[PDB]
């Protein structure tokens, strides 16, 4: 759980050393960068609902035997479960765009997911699928410089579970 | 004594009977408890109207004498122990309280 | 940082960044040129500032470097002023963070019973980061004064 | 409120508040004039904005004033409107207030409880303050816009 | 607990109106004085530690019985503890003059305070004169205006355990 | 609890005799009764819901104060908490009609609430009343001797909150 | 009781009774008129099952009228048939109630503690209750006997 | 029952201490203000029935439901109870006005109040309402600073009820 | 105070002041500063009139620090010089208060039980209140000493 | 109230019974108990005011706040108060020591005291300390004998306000 | 808690002198029963069960109607629960007598014990004799020399509930 700024504070601590002009330079990216984030992070938190909306109702379109008798998601429970999943990567995604840092995502994200998944049986093709469906609709939401950004951290996630 | 001050000496004279009162009650309760608690914060107290140093050189004064009149190695080890936790916990106290 | 800790209250309550969290981190992301500013300008004259600390922190407390004291000798006294480096360089990290979390990370969280194993004086600690923190407000003009000297008194009150 | 909200994360850990907490305290009283100028715009044009939204909102959906409907009624009209004025109010406290607070505790606690208990659709509440940030947000110029749209973006998540 | 601004919120709120031109005029009188409170709170942040001890000096000083035998301020355990509710003090103080108004000194630290004394058998009248020994310190270290300001709370605290 | 039957097995521990024609009397008189409150208690289940939806409504509308601003019941909080207090009001009522005694209106209901009113400032006649528009509703839904129970034990709520 | 049971195990989940539990107490109050039988046969024939349950007892454990026995004498003689005129009253209360509540609130908690500050043996109470049981349900139909062993059952198991 | 002069003197009492630099200020204060609020008090004295008159009109027209059948001030006892009551508050506000203090307000007033209303039935929001039309009444014809002034007390009153 | 005094007798009769008590608080007030000054005379010289009136108390009555007497050794005799002192203070409040109010309510009210349970004589007490005024009126100047014995007389016929 | 010998008849009254040889046992205790009973109980009549003077004055030398400003005792209203409940406890004492029995104890003096006390602000601790000091000093004078005795009924009191 | 040693070093402590020969005095009288309370303690410690036998054996013969139905003491549970207190009356005794000083029984018995008789319907006589019980056979097990020490608390806790 650390942002771009903890990320650098801490690369050059470990060293021993005084910041750089380079860490400097890529001090001021971020700064730059920073208020587009707080920009998408906001219509982000706007729109969860009607993400979440539509990224249940495309999973569930393109793959139709989930929530059919014997499917991964056949169950107000299982659903439940489904919905919640999104819900939580998206949020954790937001906050990873925010931070700008995709440490977040391994300390409360993958952190005993991917095992927790495995041990359960949940379909690792069918969570990729659903990040794909959640990123490439939030890029149209956040517009294509922060759509570049969402990228970076779904696709994380994705191959984190992947 | 007279760069010291009246109030000060006042303080160092009844500090002194204090350590000596406290050794009293932890040999009749069985436990120096009393005096390491008491000294586990007192010198940053005292740092900046005393010396540290002349209150160990004091206590230690104090441990010779009372190890005197005893006249049992047993006893003067105990009252031995019983100034060395002072001595103990003013050493301690060189960083700040805990 | 600013960021990092509204990310985490916002995930303590398991909800998005609020307005006035959204407001916090766009306030910090406005000012973070000048804070850069402020932690270049602390940074390139360190050996000064580490140097002077020294010099005010020893002759203000001539017992340390007085024989008995804990900074007698060149080794000692050569780690009494990197440590006066390893929290100037700490004091510009908060800089940048916009906070004091690299100084409640690195060298806050335990510091009293560590210098507690050294016998360090904190009085002695606390003396020589007043120094630090008078030379270096005094490199810089007020409006980044106050700021960069709210940094310093952060420390002087976590060793005190 | 801002303040207070930096004091309690202060009293949580019995400290004295850090250089970010007074920072976020200077930032927030840097800004009570622009504050204070659209909760005053938004006090000013509160008819104007209720009107319109509540035209907005029956317009958008007729079924609320439909026979059969929970809004049915001049009486019934009248209340759903007092609504709109009692969460337009909430937002002006917020906005002086600097967060959400006043909002949440006054009408976002217990309120999907509440509307449950009156047969209160809550898209209906959506579509509402939906339809209210649009109207309030026309009046306003364009960097108030996006801070009053987030006072009100967050009471219509909060419904939803 | 809360501040000018949520007293000012909840007493329209009591009276379901909105903020009128005195309610914006009590508003900017607050805001006007924010640089100032914050600079004030920072200078005793800086400062608590000589505060505490000058002013637990001057009390000790004028009231010698509560340091002598039978006193309760007779033991470095019970001088300790003194000295940790001067703390309180000032720093609840601090709070109080931040945020303008004196809730918090009757919601975290007034109130039961009595009755916890009465129970311990602390001297309420010598707090009371360790709280006016911390008015006097403070209004040198932070000027006139703050001085004022503070004074205010310590008043408030002195006629709460009075 | 305490409930018919263990209320009979109580006054005939206490007295250390054993069963007799009045007890077996009044045990034959639940027995019988029974089937009555068993449906009552159902419906109530079923409606209950509905139920508190028109006393709330009935009272609100007798006294507008109350979700007025500077009423007990205005906010959103304080007006979930009312319908909170009617529910629990309803389904202890249920409860005790089921069972056929009063102990458990009084143990967990009644034990201590009239001074948590008079703490909190909640209007008791406004309560009481509510608690009588409550039997109202629950008698149409319930008919006309299952009414007459339910309405003992709603009586014995409202007497007990004086 | 079972009424009890049932309420007590949803107002701790703070929620109305289930269809199944409304139908455990219609099975229940309709058995209502089996269950009085069976209690006022077993109260009108409590002084002959009182006296054949300590002859069986006696004769299967002399030890306990032998000298140096608990019950030797005749007023430990008639403290122990007082005790078993005890449980069999608690019987009929369990059989009244559809439980062994009663059972377990009057005559079980605590026991053990009380029988041992007696110096009363266990395996003498257990044998006792046999012993009741055996006489009780003698008189009793089949179902009825099956019923009644139930109880006297839980009675044993608890004193053991 | 105390005054600003009071106070001081109290404040000053408990710890022992005679009157210093600081007590003058604030007794010369008082003294500043003391016609001001004796002014004030000769005005509302001379326009009590007025102002009573004006206020009760305005509340009883915009809450038209208390006068009419079913509303708590339907009757000619429980009107003259009602326009009784603003007497009271508009009297004690002038005392508090006059001697400084909101002392006598939770003194006089508004100790067991709300008790007492919710025992009669009186509308809590209503009186509150009433309380501010007097305000507004009150304020009119006794000017800017006495409102300021008087605003304190009858927002003391609204919010103790409230 | 006069005003207190004067808001609780139009209490008692349950009406607004009058032009009487108005005016009557418009010259208490108006007439503030000098009984502030009067108040600051006797507050700056107070030790004056204690040792003077402890002095005049025992050439009139030598009994109290004879052998025997309440006033007896050192430490009484601080005892009564110490209540002296009290009473000063209280005629110095009620010289700002405008009324006998703070003196009967922290000196006069149950001073007689007080006073027996100390076995203090009442009479001692009278003549050591005379001898304050005697000073008192000594240091004041022309009208303003009239008042000033007034609070004394006051105090004299509350403790005879 | 009760006292040992109406103790006896009432628990013989209860139970129905005519006396047996405990009864005549408890009675001939409390017979031969009696004389001394009454010679503390003249002992104490007669230096009542002394036996107040000396333990109210050893409390305050103790606790020398309570007399000095700003304490409980601090006022000659406080004072006087004080010194009374000082006589109530000593005269009811003595009427509970005269009698064998402390239910006039519970009665007259210990049934609503701490709640007095809670809302008054007395230091109970204090009291205790007075109600000690009044045992002591009274031990002196009854005699050890009749020290025992009295002991009983004071710590009777002590612990009853604690 | 406190013991004799801790008493008499606060008494010494508090005047902040030393040890004089009263004080010398009372330690070697409380030093000289040490092993012959310690024995006691040990007895009583091992025997235990043994004296709440007897005791409890010796209450229900002296009053059968408690363990009668309508007694106090007529069910499993209760009659647990009276042997259950008997054994806190020992063990706290005990610990009093090893102690020296009846601080323990004050901090740790007395204090809630009326409050909790009375809630319960406890009989507080029938406790005394149950304790006067337990006096009798701990004094006749553990030696007449311990049994007055013993009996000293007893005592204590005899006079503490009557
Ligand atoms: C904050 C980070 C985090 C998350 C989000 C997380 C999710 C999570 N999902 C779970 C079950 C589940 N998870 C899912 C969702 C899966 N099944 C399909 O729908 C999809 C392919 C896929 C969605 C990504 C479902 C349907 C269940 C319940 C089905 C079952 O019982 O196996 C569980 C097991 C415990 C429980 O459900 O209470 C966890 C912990 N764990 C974490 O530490
Ligand atoms: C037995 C356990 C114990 C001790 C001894 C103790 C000492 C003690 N001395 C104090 C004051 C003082 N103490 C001293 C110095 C004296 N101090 C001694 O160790 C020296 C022998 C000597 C001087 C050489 C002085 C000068 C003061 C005045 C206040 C100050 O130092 O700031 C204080 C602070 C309270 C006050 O100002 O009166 C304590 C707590 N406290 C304890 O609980
Ligand atoms: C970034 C976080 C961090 C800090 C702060 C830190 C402090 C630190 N200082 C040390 C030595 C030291 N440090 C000092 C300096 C102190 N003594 C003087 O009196 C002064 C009052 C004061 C400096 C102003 C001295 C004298 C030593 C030598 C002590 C010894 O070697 O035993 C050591 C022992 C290990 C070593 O020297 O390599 C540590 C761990 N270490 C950390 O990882
Ligand atoms: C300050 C916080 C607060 C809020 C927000 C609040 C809302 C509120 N709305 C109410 C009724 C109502 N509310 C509405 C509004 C809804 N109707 C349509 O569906 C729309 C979607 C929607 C409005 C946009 C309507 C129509 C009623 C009348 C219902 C009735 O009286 O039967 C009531 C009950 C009033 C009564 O007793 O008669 C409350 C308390 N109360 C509060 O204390
Ligand atoms: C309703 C719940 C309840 C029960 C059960 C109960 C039992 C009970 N049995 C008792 C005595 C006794 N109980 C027995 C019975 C034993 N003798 C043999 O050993 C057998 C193993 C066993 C019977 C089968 C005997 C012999 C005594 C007399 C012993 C004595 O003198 O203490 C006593 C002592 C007081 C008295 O005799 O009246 C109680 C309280 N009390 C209750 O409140
Ligand atoms: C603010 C109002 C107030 C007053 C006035 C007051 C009087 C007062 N007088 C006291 C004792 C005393 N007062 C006196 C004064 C007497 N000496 C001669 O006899 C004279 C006749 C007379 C004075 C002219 C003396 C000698 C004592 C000491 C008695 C003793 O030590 O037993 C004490 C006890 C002091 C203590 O216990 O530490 C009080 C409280 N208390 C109050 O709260
Ligand atoms: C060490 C401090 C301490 C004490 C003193 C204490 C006493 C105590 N006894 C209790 C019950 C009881 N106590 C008794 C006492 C007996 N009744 C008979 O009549 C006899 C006269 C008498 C003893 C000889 C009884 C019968 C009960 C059961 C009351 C009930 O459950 O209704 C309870 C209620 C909790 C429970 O039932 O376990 C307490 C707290 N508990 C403590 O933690």
């Amino acid at each position: 759980m650390q942002d771009a700024i903890t990320s650098v504070i801490n690369t050059y601590d470990v060293q021993g050393k005084y910041f750089d002009t380079s860490a400097f330079d890529k001090l001021k990216a971020y700064y730059a960068t920073g208020e587009l984030r707080v920009r998408a992070a906001g219509t982000i938190s706007a729109n969860a609902a009607t993400i979440i909306k539509e990224a249940s109702a495309k999973l569930f379109s393109n793959q139709p035997d989930l929530v059919r008798p014997g499917g991964n998601a056949y169950t107000t429970r299982r659903y439940a479960a489904c919905v919640r999943d999104m819900d939580y990567f998206l949020r954790y995604a937001t906050y990873a765009m925010l931070a700008g840092d995709t440490s977040i995502l391994d300390e409360r994200v993958l952190n005993g997911l991917k095992e927790t998944y495995n041990s359960l049986g949940v379909p690792i093709s069918s969570t990729v699928q659903g990040i794909q469906a959640m990123k490439e609709v939030t890029g149209s939401l956040v517009g294509s410089g922060a759509a570049k950004e969402m990228g970076v951290y779904f696709d994380y996630l994705s191959s984190g579970l992947s | 004594i007279a760069v010291y001050g009246p109030e000060r000496m006042q303080k160092s004279l009844r500090d002194l009977d204090w350590f000596l009162r406290y050794v009293n009650y932890s040999l009749v309760a069985g436990d120096s408890n009393m005096i390491l608690l008491n000294c586990l914060g007192l010198r940053e107290i005292l740092e900046k109207a005393c010396s540290i140093d002349a209150t160990i050189v004091a206590v230690q004064e104090m441990r010779r004498a009372a190890t005197g009149y005893l006249k049992s190695n047993d006893d003067k080890e105990l009252v031995g122990s019983y100034f060395d936790v002072i001595i103990r916990s003013l050493n301690a106290d060189k960083s700040d309280t805990p | 940082s600013v960021v990092t800790k509204a990310i985490v209250s916002a995930d303590a309550e398991a909800r998005y960044l609020s307005p006035g969290e959204l407001d916090r981190i766009r306030g910090f992301v406005s000012s973070g040129e000048r804070r850069l500013r402020v932690a270049q300008t602390l940074t390139e004259s360190r050996e000064r500032i580490i140097k002077q600390a020294g010099d005010q922190l020893f002759q203000k407390r001539p017992d340390l470097v007085s024989p008995g004291g804990n900074a007698y000798g060149a080794e000692r006294t050569a780690s009494c002023l990197r440590d006066l480096d390893y929290y100037l360089r700490l004091v510009t990290f908060g800089i940048v963070a916009g906070d004091v979390t690299p100084i409640e990370e690195i060298g806050v969280i335990g510091v009293k019973e560590m210098y507690r194993n050294l016998e360090v004086p904190l009085p002695g600690m606390v003396e020589a980061v007043k120094a630090m923190k008078s030379v270096a407000t005094g490199l810089l003009s007020g409006d980044d004064s106050a700021e960069v000297g709210y940094y310093f008194d952060y420390l002087a009150g976590a060793l005190a």
